[PDB]
């Protein structure tokens, strides 16, 4: 444990004459604890690589020897809080320095260690009875919302020796014990859990059930699965939070992690101030998002280690809140940060740059991070289910799609989804390009679909036959001057316009758009598909033998239902009912009937 | 057999990155297997890489994580990686290192065998002649396969090549027609989860898991064991090719993650590199996997191979593909333009290869001028393309007449010859009747490379 | 605090390099400044760059060059290097080391401070909420920047960059003087310059220079000629940094810091890699570079609870003008916005020669508003950009259609090109234009074409400003 603090050549710096000691394990080295990460073993000699600065550490300091490895703290309180790479809470550490600075080595819990929290046994388990890891003993009450459910870690199982009577208790006291053969061993509400390892479960379920978003685009046409993975681009100017913002309060998820690096404090004050602005109805009382999401950020100029360290501690906190029976989404944007911030990684190790100094390894870790996703029913007595949901943001070099990590992540998610300066640039909202996005679930979500609505499968066939043929025929009347052209066609191009200006955009502040029910995504999409039709036959019979139906004739024979098509949206669903939107829409559809048929 | 015991260590000199050196080892033995027992109880393997001296380096299967020197032990066993193999295997799920997935019981084996096998010899060799049916007619009528052959199928990132291999699967056959099936076996390299729903499910579906051994190595496992787990499986083929004289079918999977795995461990080691990183005897590695395929002299048996690589940012000169198509005798490229018109089977023919063809094909095989047909066809083709890179330019005012030959033969043959669709199964003489009712849309007196007398006999009709 | 006697050691195993290798030091700690004293006299410091166990290594700064083996004393100070800042350093003039070269006195230190600074809390940032001005009309009118945004200066060798940052630097300040002057009179701020890796000639122009404008009451001045040792190269932004902080947050005051050339600090840290026998890593310079670069940058912002706030200018060239060469991607990836320059417009004898139509910004949105400027702004640059974009691809489409097929409206496009690139770029080495100033010129310029075509400003400002 003498701190043989050798020379550098970077923050990382090493020490000797240690004992045996296991590696990927952290240890705090000199009078100010900073902390560090052995990596190569030797003897008696084990390298260390810290993340804070390296000045002044002189040789002989104290090496504190530690007994476990790299892991996050988890139990109650969480939510709400913010957190750098290696789980420090900031708003704590800010109150207790009145510091503008952080400081170095703050050895200080994450969660609090002074504050009763109410708590609920199982009720139905006495002292003796066997138990076994993953099942639920407990249930705390966090907040108005949200229960933190408490459970057993895994590879631990006895005969409890201790049941806790319902009541207030702080962090350190011992709310359970328990017996093994041989041996017995207490646990409090906190758990510690290796980073680097993934939590078990019963069992990998598939995806049969799709994201609500709040906005009709893009939860209509290249939809989103609950457990899904998925990828969207993001540059300034058009939009990445926006996405958070409208996930984090028109969904159906319980929470949202959300991960940072290279941000600014712009996006914590601002989703700060979307906590008591952006707030739900959920009981028919708006309600922050401080209570339900969490975050977890950092800045460039914190320790690269801690930097990598970001995404997996993110990742752990949304596989814990899974475990509690829940439907977590993940945003882990910035990922050409972590990206470079891999790089960084591998530039103080002599590793061959496999592809513009990027480490070899760089296809695992993609990989084994977008593994973690995907419905799972998990391990315990109470057998609940519930998923997990990634989002990363791809942010490539001023659009070139070339970088290895672009590539690799592109042949991994399944949906994809537009973004382009251009869209943004004519007022076009939401900048969503739709001939450069997909979604590989469609089969999945057939089931879905089928089971509940049982026509909104052919709407979406045939609208996205419809666009790619207008975006084909683009070219032709580009040719002939967008002055003549068959009547089919015009009607064609006329409800691909329909459909483009008053369905495939939203405004994001009118009270009535603000949220977009499916069932008037559905009702709309519908009418506007039977108008097309209904046309199409008109002016083919009318085509044929006499008296041809021109785009003129059906303009002023129909203009003011053109009209009431338009203003289908003015509708205001959050207060007038289901069943009057419903009418409206069937009625809309009887003139339709009543108009076409004395066009004929 | 050897009755010495295993000795056991607690010398570790030192770690660095997946490598483990021991010292004080009495007598090492160049690539022994040796099992490792953590602090915690849980258990590990590797196998010894560079001796020297008393020292000796150990790679962990893994990944080297809570290793510490003065509580965990080294057992050793003094022999080569060997494997258990027995027939009843086939019905069966197997992880990357051999051990049950299905909730089963460890296979009792009729035999141990080297996992690197060994060159079989080339005097004792017959060449393969008899061929498959595919069905599919970009492959039987374009680049046919005859049993023995190892050609890889290439895709890219976001294709359907697992619809294609499912697909090439159910409707493996004989051309020429007891009933004879097939016995497959099958290793992923680092598949996602959907991937291995989906080809579970499949060979599900049609009954066939009676005949099926599965090797399933998600991105979960540690990556050390994709080195080892395609030449357990090929080990467990070639014992039911020449042990129970089946007929075997090998299908690999995305080996360009192979390809990654082994430039991880390479880099341990500094080795010295190739194009783009890769180890420069990569080469012989991907040799020491493809080769073992085909039919050998006084068996009945025969082993055929379809590996299947992606394409990273589809440059054809990447030297994981490049390699491969050195090694192997042929390719089928599946393009992504025809997947982005949406049609099925989307897979190019003008860089496809079959170097088998020239003896697979013939008289009493399939039929006399089944090698003019091929020829012919694919000119038209090449022409047509070129005929539309000029279209590109120069206007519909510049074409000639054969031009619009051409370009109507493109557009025929491209949604007539390559559409069959997801469970369409053409007979071969159906698909010669195709393509001769492709052929006759020219006059005959364009068709260049086919004979006088072949067009004389069966042009007009 | 420190009250122990200081060492000294006569032991010199080896040299080699800008490197000199040592042992039997006692307890050595890394980033340790060392003196030295040579044979003849001389006087040179340096610092400690390596240490295991017994044996140390000193880089020295000043140069290595005739150090004998057994004449040569070696003393320690154990303490890391500390700056001593003071707020009376303003009007002064310094070298990269810090020592002072006006014929001035040692600085009497108000209080010592680390060197390398402290990271700052991302809880405590607190959002920009109001710009500034430059004096540029160019930059104000076109380009807003708030306090706290970090908006590089990408130029290239052969431009006259240095003398747009000599303009900056004469005419930076504030516009509170919208409600009044009275109000206006309580100004607290001021501008560090940290001239860095550059000749000698640049060097004198810019003391003559900042000596001429008068107001030297509130500038720093640091000077790194490249003579100096190559290492101070990078120490000096460190130290203008560190003032730089001390100023902000220990006396609420609103401070600008202007760096200049960048690439030579590039390539000052790429020789202290090189030197320190570290794997290169991309095109040679180093993989830290990002978060060397970060550590420099990061530092600025607004503190939650103080009045006071920093705002970055970093000035850098880009070699052979390649827009994808690493210093200047990395330099884009960490900062907000860019500014360019262009050598046509150089080339055409206009000054200063800004090039707007790739100039972005980031905060340009919340930077202006109602209150802190006048309501006519935002729709202002919009259409400014617009008509000179018009402009300047119909001349490219009159080069070929003709100047006879032209319509009229056409012959008021090519006017405005003109007039733009006549009068509101082209401002002067002296002239200091105001934001409202320059508000009211690109009104004017507005004035050629009816409100009719000007179909990015609302109506209702439009019934307002446009008949002025």
């Amino acid at each position: 444990t003498f701190g043989y603090v050798h020379g550098v050549s970077g923050p990382v710096v090493t020490a000797c004459d240690m004992a045996g000691a296991a590696m990927y394990e952290l240890v705090r080295v000199g009078h100010s604890e900073l902390v560090g990460e052995i990596i190569r073993l030797e003897g008696d000699m084990a390298t260390i690589q810290v993340y804070e600065e390296t000045s002044g550490v002189s040789v002989g300091d104290p090496v504190l020897r530690t007994g476990k490895p790299l892991s996050v703290e988890l139990g109650p309180g969480i939510m709400g809080a913010i957190f750098d790479g290696i789980q420090r809470p900031l708003s704590d550490i800010s109150s207790q320095t009145q510091s503008i600075y952080i400081p170095r080595g703050v050895n200080v819990s994450a969660l609090s260690r002074d504050i009763k929290w109410e708590f609920i046994p199982s009720k139905n388990l006495r002292v003796g009875s066997h138990i076994t890891g993953g099942d639920i003993y407990g249930i705390v009450n966090e907040n108005s919302l949200i229960k933190h459910k408490i459970m057993l870690p895994p590879r631990n199982r006895g005969s409890v020796t201790y049941i806790a009577p319902p009541g207030n208790y702080d962090a350190s006291d011992v709310v359970l014990e328990l017996e093994f053969e041989g041996v017995k061993e207490k646990f409090s509400m906190v758990q510690v859990w290796p980073v680097r390892q993934v939590r078990p479960v019963t069992e990998k379920l598939p995806a049969n059930h799709p994201l609500l978003t709040g906005q009709r685009v893009l939860d209509a046409l290249f939809p989103c699965v609950q457990g899904g993975t998925t990828a969207i681009p993001g540059a300034f100017g058009c939009g990445k939070t926006v996405i958070s913002q409208s996930l984090s309060k028109y969904s159906n998820s319980d929470v949202i992690i959300y991960v940072g690096c290279g941000e600014r404090g712009n996006e914590m004050s601002e989703v700060l101030r979307d906590f008591p602005e952006l707030t739900m109805e959920v009981d028919g009382k708006v309600e922050s998002i401080m209570k339900r999401t969490a975050l977890v950020a950092n800045t460039s100029n914190m320790p690269v280690a801690a930097r990598e360290a970001s995404i997996y501690t993110g990742i752990t906190l949304s596989e814990y809140f899974r475990d509690m029976g829940y439907h977590v989404s993940m945003m882990a944007d910035s990922t050409s940060r972590w990206a470079e911030a891999l790089r960084e990684i591998s530039g103080r190790l002599a590793e061959m740059p496999a592809d513009s100094g990027y480490p070899a390894y760089l296809g695992a870790r993609l990989a084994s991070f977008y593994e973690r996703a995907g419905r799972v029913k998990c391990l315990g007595n109470p057998e609940r289910e519930g998923s997990v949901s990634i989002v990363g943001a791809v942010s490539p070099p001023g659009g070139d799609f070339s970088d290895p990590v672009t590539s690799a992540t592109l042949g991994i998610v399944q949906v994809f989804w537009g973004l382009d300066k251009k869209l943004a640039q004519r007022k076009h909202f939401p900048s969503v390009n739709w001939l450069i996005s997909y979604s590989k679930y469609m089969r999945a979500l057939d089931e879905y679909y089928d089971k509940h609505f049982t026509e909104f499968v052919p709407l979406r066939t045939k609208a996205k036959e419809i666009l790619q043929e207008e975006e084909d025929l683009a070219e032709i009347v580009q040719l002939v001057g967008k002055a003549s052209l068959a009547e089919t066609d015009k009607i064609t191009l006329e409800v691909a316009k329909l459909i483009k200006d008053d369905f495939l955009q939203q405004n994001g502040y009118t009270p009535y758009d603000r949220f977009c029910p499916f069932y008037k995504t559905v009702g709309m999409l519908s009418n506007m598909i039977s108008f097309y039709d209904m046309a199409r036959r008109a002016v083919e019979t009318t085509a044929q033998s006499d008296n041809k139906i021109t785009w003129s004739i059906i303009r002023e024979h129909m203009g003011e239902i053109l009209y009431k098509l338009s203003s289908m949206k003015f509708k205001d669903p959050v207060k007038d009912g289901e069943a009057k939107i419903k009418a409206d829409y069937a009625q809309l559809l009887e003139d339709m009937q009543n108009a076409f048929r004395s066009l004929e | 057999y050897l009755s010495q015991p295993r000795l056991t260590y607690k010398t570790v000199s030192g770690v660095n990155g997946p490598l483990v050196i021991l010292d004080h080892v009495k007598f090492p033995r160049y690539a022994e297997i040796v099992h490792l027992t953590l602090p915690d109880g849980t258990k590990r393997s590797g196998q010894v890489l560079e001796v020297s001296g008393s020292k000796a380096v150990v790679q962990v299967f893994e990944g080297t994580s809570g290793i510490d020197a003065k509580k965990t032990s080294c057992e050793f066993t003094g022999d080569i990686l060997r494997t258990p193999v027995s027939e009843d295997m086939l019905g069966r799920v197997f992880n990357g290192s051999g051990k049950p997935i299905d909730r089963g019981p460890v296979v009792l084996a009729e035999d141990f065998l080297d996992i690197m096998g060994q060159p079989i010899n080339p005097q004792c060799r017959i060449y393969p002649e008899e061929m498959i049916q595919t069905g599919i007619s970009a492959i039987d009528g374009m680049n046919s396969i005859a049993r023995g052959q190892k050609i890889p199928i290439f895709s890219a990132a976001g294709l359907p090549h697992n619809e294609i291999a499912a697909q090439i699967c159910r409707q493996a056959g004989l051309v020429k027609k007891s009933e004879e099936n097939f016995a497959i076996v099958f290793a992923a390299m680092g598949v996602n989860m959907e991937t291995a729903r989906f080809f579970k499910s499949d060979f599900e579906e049609n009954g066939s898991m009676d005949n099926v051994c599965l090797f399933l190595n998600l991105a979960n496992d540690p990556t050390i064991e994709r080195i080892i787990t395609p030449r357990l499986a090929l080990t467990t083929a070639e014992f039911l090719a020449y042990q129970c004289e089946k007929h075997v079918l090998v299908i690999l999977t995305d080996m360009s993650s192979y390809a990654e795995a082994l430039r991880e461990v390479s880099a341990a080691r500094e080795e010295v590199p190739g194009r783009r990183g890769f180890p420069g005897y990569m080469y012989t590695d991907l040799a020491t996997i493809y080769e073992r395929a085909g039919r050998v002299e006084g068996r009945n048996g025969s082993i055929t191979q379809i590996p299947i690589l992606t394409m990273p940012n589809d440059d054809i000169t990447h030297p994981i593909p490049d390699l491969t198509g050195y090694i192997t005798e042929g390719q089928i490229y599946v393009d992504r333009q025809l997947h982005n018109r949406q049609i099925y089977p989307p897979i190019n023919v003008l860089p496809s290869l079959s170097r088998l063809m020239k003896s697979a094909i013939g008289e009493g095989m399939t039929r006399k001028d089944h090698a003019d047909v091929s020829n012919q066809l694919y000119a038209c083709y090449a022409i047509g393309k070129d005929v539309q890179a000029m279209k590109a330019v120069v206007g519909e005012e510049a074409l000639t007449s054969d031009d619009l030959l051409y370009l109507e033969f493109l557009q025929k043959f491209e949604k007539n010859f390559i559409t069959q669709g997801p469970y369409e199964n053409r007979t071969v003489y159906e698909t010669l009747d195709i393509g001769w009712q492709l052929l006759r849309i020219f006059p005959k007196e364009m068709l260049k490379r086919i004979p006088q007398s072949t067009l004389s006999e069966f042009y007009p009709r």
